[PDB]
């Protein structure tokens, strides 16, 4: 039939691409790792190199430190039996300190302290990963968009675990570390707050999350449709519009009466996504602080 | 209260953001025009943004948008109606004329360059230590058109060095000259490459390249346009 | 009325139905037979809805809602006052979405592009049809569908959900979510990357897709590349919706109890079922 460009038919490999070098300290890139034929049917086949560094080493060490703090607690909850551990892996939970300890670190390792330790570790892991998001850009002289956008995700995370529990005077408002427990926390949060479907920010968050799916479905499909004129090559179509950019713009304006540029579609893109956690973290932060019942609030808005 | 002040602030923020996003997306194609190339009267409620300027890498200059819009090329079409909004009939062979789905744009007649200012796309023979790593190697396979007739033979893959990716198949015709065919418009098969867009007799018509080891952006556009337009413009020759 | 590069593309052809009859634009919009079809279905959809409002008593779009027929009706037809209008509007809706898709296919043909877009849209249409057609029919009644009203549809969501406990436990619903969240991550990154290259530090030159791979490798050890990321966003999105459809087509039909309870198959597997300790021992 007519080839669709969802999988590549032929794969081509040259010498490993070690990549550009602008202000990047090369003493800290790894070597290239293996190539993957599997991945090459869909994207790129090359793995690496990675740029480890001090923030890389820092983030990864804490990341693991967090992940093992929880896993040690799980293993303990399994009574050290690996059968039981596999078996109850989503029922286990590292839960924050009780309400009675407020914002203190007064509470035992079990019963809250381990939650706090694990949280501290997560805090240094993410913030350092964030800085690595900026520094990597600067080294190449690129924009700090990836960092500004990652910040919007950080916001919601910060709000759920740190800003909101501080503003409610207790760590027990924070999310526990478990697969099933953290879904239960989610459901319970909405019930205790008057049903979040009544939070205007929560609904906005949904429009952006649904809209992210709509948009990336639209965009990806559009770029595949014009991949026969070199469409994926978006940065050169910005610098020097070709018939790929024109056919795409006109598909959309003939369909819905307005369209985008090859640069500006990516401003729509970055904003659509980023407004998910943005609006979302507002909605959460207001909950239990300013509004106790979203239903109630909705009735008058006061 | 604070929350209902926050939601009111947001709807205002979002109105500005949409305004910003839509003016940003007006740095190509505007001002709007009437079918005879003059500035249209209603332009919509959004104004044109202040220009921005891209600095292009390899001494390759600058791009300021918005700026003077202009096709910089002849457009062989005639109106078919005395009022706006109707189709414009090709005045000659639309494949040769480069209209409709055979359209191309007057891009820079230079090859896209990579991050080191080397030609981004090359035939595999000039591409140091590049080889097919997976899938059927098409080099050597005969090329069939939709009329189920052989138009040639594959002689090489033109690859993207930086993105490690087949971009075109170079094809030798009955007379020894070659053409690029976009990878995206061919079906590589165990024993043949098949091209539905085009019939054997329309392969000679594919726009050639001035130089045998680079392609320019202008030529890519002419080639991709041409072979894409065959889906509409060969149709009576196609058969099964 | 045209973008400065547009006229060369406004040529005859590409239509699937009626040849030259409807081959033209109104302003920026292409029409076509499916343009006429969608307009007809849309208008009749909105007039039925407008007439439905009057029967309800409001003109407030935050209060107007059109409910499917009550469950006693089964899969029969209902009176207009009580599910008839919805039954007809749903037919006009499906009419309008599918006409919109085949119109997009016509737009594709004229422009000489791939049909990826209408293909993608078809998944949204399929999710819609799951909720209002496939699941209701497998369930024996239109009543099970969601009603057409801004807030009342959220009711149906909350109600439909809490019929099965915390719907979070529906495993297909977990897959769908992961894809929705992953898609949005991927959308942020993709936008920000291209923008970060097109808009480098003040005074510097636009970067290159080599910079784009270099950045991501530096950062996570892998770059999918620019064909890859558009294959990816398309896939994440369509998967998110594929699995949304999946997680409702089975709800009410093959599974109809509390979803939390489905997970007992796992915990009770006979090789660790009765071993004391943990959360389930
Ligand atoms: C938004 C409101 C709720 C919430 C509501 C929900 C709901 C509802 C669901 C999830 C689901 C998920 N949530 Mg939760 N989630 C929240 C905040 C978080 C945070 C965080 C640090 O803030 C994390 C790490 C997670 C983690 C996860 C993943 C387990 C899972 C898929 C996520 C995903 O697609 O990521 C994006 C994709 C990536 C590639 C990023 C990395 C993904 C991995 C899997 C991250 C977590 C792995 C974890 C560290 C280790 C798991 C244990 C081992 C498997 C043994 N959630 C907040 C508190 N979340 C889904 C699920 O399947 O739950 C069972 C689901 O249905
Ligand atoms: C998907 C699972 C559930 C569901 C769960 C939820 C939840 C949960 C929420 C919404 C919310 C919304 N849903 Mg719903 N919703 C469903 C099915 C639908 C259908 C449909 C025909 O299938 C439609 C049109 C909508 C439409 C809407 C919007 C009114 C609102 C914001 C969504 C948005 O931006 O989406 C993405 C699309 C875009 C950004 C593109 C534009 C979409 C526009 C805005 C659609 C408007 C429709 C119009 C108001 C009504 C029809 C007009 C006719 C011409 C008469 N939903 C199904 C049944 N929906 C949210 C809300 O905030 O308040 C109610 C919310 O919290
Ligand atoms: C019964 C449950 C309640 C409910 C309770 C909540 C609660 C509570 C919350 C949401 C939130 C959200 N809900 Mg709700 N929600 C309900 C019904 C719905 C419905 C629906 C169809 O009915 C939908 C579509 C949604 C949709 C949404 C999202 C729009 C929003 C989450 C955005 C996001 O990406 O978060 C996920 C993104 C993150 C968690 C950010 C993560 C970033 C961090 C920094 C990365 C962690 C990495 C870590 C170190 C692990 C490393 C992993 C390895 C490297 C792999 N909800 C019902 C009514 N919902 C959230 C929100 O914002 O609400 C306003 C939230 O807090
Ligand atoms: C109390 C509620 C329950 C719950 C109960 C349900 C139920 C019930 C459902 C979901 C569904 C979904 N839930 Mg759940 N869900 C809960 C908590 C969550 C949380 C969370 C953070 O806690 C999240 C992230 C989600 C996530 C999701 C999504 C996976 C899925 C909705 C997207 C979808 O189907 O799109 C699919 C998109 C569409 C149907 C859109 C159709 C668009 C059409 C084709 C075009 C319309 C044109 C229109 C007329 C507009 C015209 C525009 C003009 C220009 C005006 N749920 C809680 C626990 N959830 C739904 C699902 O999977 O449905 C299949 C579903 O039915
Ligand atoms: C605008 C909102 C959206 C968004 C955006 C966004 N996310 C981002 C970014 C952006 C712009 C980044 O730049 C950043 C990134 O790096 O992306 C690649 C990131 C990121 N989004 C991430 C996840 C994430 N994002 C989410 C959501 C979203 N992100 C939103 C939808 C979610 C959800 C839905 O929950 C998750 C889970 C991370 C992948 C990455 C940030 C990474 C980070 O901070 O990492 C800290 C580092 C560590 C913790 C070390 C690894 C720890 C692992 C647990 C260990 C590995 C586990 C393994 C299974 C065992 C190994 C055993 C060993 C012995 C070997
Ligand atoms: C498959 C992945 C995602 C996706 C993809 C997608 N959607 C698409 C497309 C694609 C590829 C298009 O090409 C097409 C488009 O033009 O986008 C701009 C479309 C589209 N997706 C749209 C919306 C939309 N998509 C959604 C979802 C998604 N679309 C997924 C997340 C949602 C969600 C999440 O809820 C919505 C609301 C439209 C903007 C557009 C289709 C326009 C269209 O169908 O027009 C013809 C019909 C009319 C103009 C109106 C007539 C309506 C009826 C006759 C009456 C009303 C009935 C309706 C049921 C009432 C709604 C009440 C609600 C409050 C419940
Ligand atoms: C790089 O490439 C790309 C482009 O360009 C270079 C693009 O533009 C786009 C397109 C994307 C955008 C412009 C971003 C903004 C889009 C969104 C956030 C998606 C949501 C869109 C909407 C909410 C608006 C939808 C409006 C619609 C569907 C209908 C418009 C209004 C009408 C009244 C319809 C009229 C048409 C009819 C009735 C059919 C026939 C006409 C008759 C007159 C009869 C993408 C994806 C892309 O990747
Ligand atoms: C110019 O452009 C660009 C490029 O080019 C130069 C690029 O290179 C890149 C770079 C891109 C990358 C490096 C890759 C980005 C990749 C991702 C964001 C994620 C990819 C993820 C997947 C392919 C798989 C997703 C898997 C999912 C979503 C499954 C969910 C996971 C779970 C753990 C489920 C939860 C747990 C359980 C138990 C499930 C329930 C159980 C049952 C149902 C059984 C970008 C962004 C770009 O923009
Ligand atoms: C040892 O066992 C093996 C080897 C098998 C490893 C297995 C390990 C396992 C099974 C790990 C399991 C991990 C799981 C299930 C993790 C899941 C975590 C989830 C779902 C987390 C979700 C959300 C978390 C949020 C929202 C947390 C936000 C936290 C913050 C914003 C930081 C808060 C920081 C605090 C409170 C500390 C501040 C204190 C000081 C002193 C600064
Ligand atoms: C940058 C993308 C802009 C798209 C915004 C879509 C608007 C949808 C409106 C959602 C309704 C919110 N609510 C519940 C508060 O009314
Ligand atoms: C975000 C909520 C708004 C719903 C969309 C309804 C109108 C969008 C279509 C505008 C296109 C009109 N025109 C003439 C510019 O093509
Ligand atoms: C949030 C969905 C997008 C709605 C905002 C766009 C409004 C329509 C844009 C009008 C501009 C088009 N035109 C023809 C005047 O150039
Ligand atoms: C069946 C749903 C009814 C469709 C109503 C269409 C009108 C949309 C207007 C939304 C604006 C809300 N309002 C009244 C506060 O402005
Ligand atoms: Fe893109």
């Amino acid at each position: 039939a007519e080839y669709q460009n969802i999988f590549s038919q032929v794969q081509v490999r040259g010498p490993a691409d070690l990549g550009m070098t602008e202000d990047v300290n090369l003493a800290n890139r790894s070597g290239v790792g293996p190539f993957s034929t599997l991945l090459g049917w869909f994207g790129n086949a090359q793995l690496g190199p990675i740029y480890l560094g001090s923030l890389g080493v820092l983030s990864l060490f804490s990341g693991l430190m967090w992940f093992f703090t929880i896993g040690i607690w799980f293993w303990y909850q399994a009574g050290w039996n690996p059968a039981v551990f596999l078996r109850d892996l989503f029922f286990f939970s590292l839960e924050p300190p009780a309400p009675e300890y407020g914002l203190s670190f007064a509470a035992p390792l079990k019963e809250g302290g381990l939650w706090l330790i694990a949280s501290f570790f997560m805090f240094v892991a993410v913030w350092s990963w964030w800085g690595r998001t900026y520094l990597r850009a600067q080294a190449l002289g690129m924009g700090k968009h990836t960092a500004w956008a990652f910040l919007s995700a950080i916001w919601l995370w910060m709000v759920l675990g740190f800003i909101r529990p501080i503003l409610m005077g207790s760590w027990s408002e924070a999310v526990p570390y478990g697969i099933f427990s953290h879904l239960d926390w989610t459901n319970n949060f909405s019930l205790v707050h008057g049903n979040l479907f009544y939070n205007p920010f929560h609904g906005l968050s949904i429009a952006f999350l649904y809209g992210s799916a709509l948009l990336f479905a639209m965009h990806g499909a559009t770029i595949l449709a014009v991949s026969r004129f070199g469409g994926e090559r978006e940065l050169e179509q910005i610098a020097d519009r070709g018939t790929a950019a024109e056919r795409a713009a006109l598909f959309w304006r003939w369909t819905m009466g307005f369209n985008a540029t090859m640069e500006g579609i990516h401003r729509w893109a970055i904003w659509m996504a980023v407004l998910v956690t943005l609006t979302g973290g507002i909605g959460i932060l207001l909950s239990g602080t300013v509004v106790d019942n979203w239903y109630v609030w909705g009735q008058n808005h006061g | 209260d604070l929350a209902s002040l926050a939601i009111y602030s947001f709807w205002i923020f979002l109105a500005g953001l949409i305004y910003y996003l839509q003016t940003e997306n007006m740095r190509e194609g505007y001002p709007l025009e009437n079918e005879d190339g003059t500035p249209a009267a209603n332009q919509g409620p959004f104004p044109l943004p202040k220009p921005k300027t891209f600095i292009l890498p390899h001494g390759r200059g600058t791009l300021t948008v918005p700026g003077p819009e202009s096709e910089d090329r002849p457009i062989a079409l005639a109106r078919t109606a005395v009022s706006e909004g109707f189709p414009h009939a090709p005045t000659g062979d639309p494949m040769k004329d480069g209209v409709g789905p055979a359209s191309w744009v007057a891009r820079r007649d230079l090859p896209e360059l990579d991050g080191h200012g080397h030609n981004k796309i090359k035939p595999m023979k000039a591409a140091a230590g590049f080889h097919v790593s997976a899938g059927k190697n098409p080099i050597g396979l005969p090329v069939r058109g939709c009329d189920l007739e052989i138009a040639g033979k594959v002689v090489d893959i033109w690859v993207d060095i930086p993105e490690q990716m087949a971009r075109f198949l170079e094809v030798e015709l009955k007379d020894g000259s070659t053409r690029l065919l976009p990878m995206q418009m061919v079906k590589v098969q165990s024993n043949r490459v098949h091209v539905n867009a085009l019939s054997s007799d329309l392969f000679a018509g594919i726009p050639t390249i001035k130089s045998p080891t680079e392609v320019t952006l202008l030529e890519e556009d002419k080639i991709c346009g041409y072979v894409a337009g065959g889906l509409m413009y060969a149709a009576p020759k196609r058969k099964s | 009325a045209l973008l400065s590069f547009e006229r060369k593309y406004r040529v005859p052809g590409g239509t699937l139905v009626g040849g030259n009859l409807f081959d033209f634009w109104v302003g920026p919009f292409y029409v076509g037979f499916f343009g006429v079809a969608t307009f007809f279905f849309a208008a009749l959809g909105i007039i039925l809805i407008a007439w439905s409002a009057v029967l309800q008593g409001t003109w407030n779009p935050q209060l107007i809602s059109v409910y499917p027929p009550a469950l006693e009706y089964g899969l029969g037809g209902a009176p207009l006052a009580k599910g008839g209008l919805w039954q007809i509007i749903t037919i006009c809706a499906t009419g309008a979405f599918v006409s919109w898709a085949l119109r997009e296919v016509e737009i594709c043909r004229k422009l000489g592009i791939g049909y990826h877009i209408p293909f993608a849209f078809a998944f949204a249409i399929l999710a819609y049809l799951t909720l209002v057609l496939f699941r209701p029919v497998m369930m024996g009644a239109w009543g099970y569908a969601f009603p057409y009203g801004i807030w009342t549809h959220l009711d149906w969501v909350s109600n439909t959900g809490y019929t099965y406990g915390n719907f979070h436990y529906n495993p297909a619903h977990m897959i769908a979510i992961s894809f929705f969240f992953t898609n949005a991550l991927a959308l942020a990154l993709h936008g920000a990357l291209v923008l970060s290259a097109a808009n480098p530090e003040k005074g510097k030159e636009m970067r290159t897709p080599d910079h784009e791979d270099t950045f991501f490798r530096d950062l996570v050890g892998y770059s999918i590349g620019t064909l890859g990321i558009h294959r990816l966003g398309l896939l994440l999105s369509l998967s998110a919706v594929f699995f949304s459809a999946l997680c409702m087509i089975i709800t009410g039909t093959i599974w109809f109890d509390q979803w939390v309870d489905w997970w007992q198959w796992w915990v009770k597997l006979p090789w660790w079922a009765n071993i004391p300790g943990g959360i389930n021992g």
